[PDB]
């Protein structure tokens, strides 16, 4: 898989499609 | 978090697989 | 038939902007 | 859920925020 | 049906390639 | 507009230009 | 919504969102 | 314009919305 | 029909991130 | 190919991990 | 056409969009 | 490549028709 910073949308698609039919949580509070 | 992981720093594919559910 | 799968990551995207710091859980399994 | 009320029908936001944390 | 509405979006993003700072309109109105 | 000409065909770059500024 | 900057196709797709059947308009050049 | 609003700083919603037509 | 070129845009941004460096050729066409 | 085989039916990334170089 | 540094799945989309049936390759390992 | 001629530097539509195929 691609080796970079992944980041808002990117890593929100990236979620999506990595986990499949699982889902995913995306919680970008910390 | 996921921000911080994933978008801060590089993560592996198992990475960001711990966000799936 | 129509696509979901497309639409998903759309959904996912949408959800993103929306959501915001409030982030988002996505099933697909109900 | 989200996938059958929105890609079968336009969701706005405000129907797309009823999906969030 | 098809799926005009993720379509659009496609629209959009593909105008925001081509027209660059020319800038665009979208009205899915006429 | 461009979503009945666009949305049932395809469009290229030449065809998506005219409804620029 | 999202509270961050929000640049080049990112920016026309939240508009594309948030506007609805309205439309809108994308002018960069300033 | 709204580069510069809304890259260059931050738009809320409803200053996202001045560029709705 | 269903629309294979906006599954087509999916398709090479899936790919971006499955192929990282090692990078792909699409050709819809064979 | 791949619009054939993955936008008339679903494709994991390890079914798209086969169209790379 | 737009003129600015296109990255990353914005370059891909881009190529997707100017080549047409053509299709393309994304090298990006140099 | 394309990276560096496209993403560290512009291109144009003519330079980036160079790497379809
Ligand atoms: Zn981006
Ligand atoms: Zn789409």
């Amino acid at each position: 898989f691609v080796n970079q910073h992944l980041c808002g949308s990117h890593l929100v698609e990236a979620l999506y499609l990595v986990c499949g039919e699982r889902g995913f949580f995306y919680t970008p509070k910390t | 978090g996921i921000v911080e992981q994933c978008c801060a720093s590089i993560c592996s594919l198992y990475q960001l697989e711990n966000y799936c559910n």
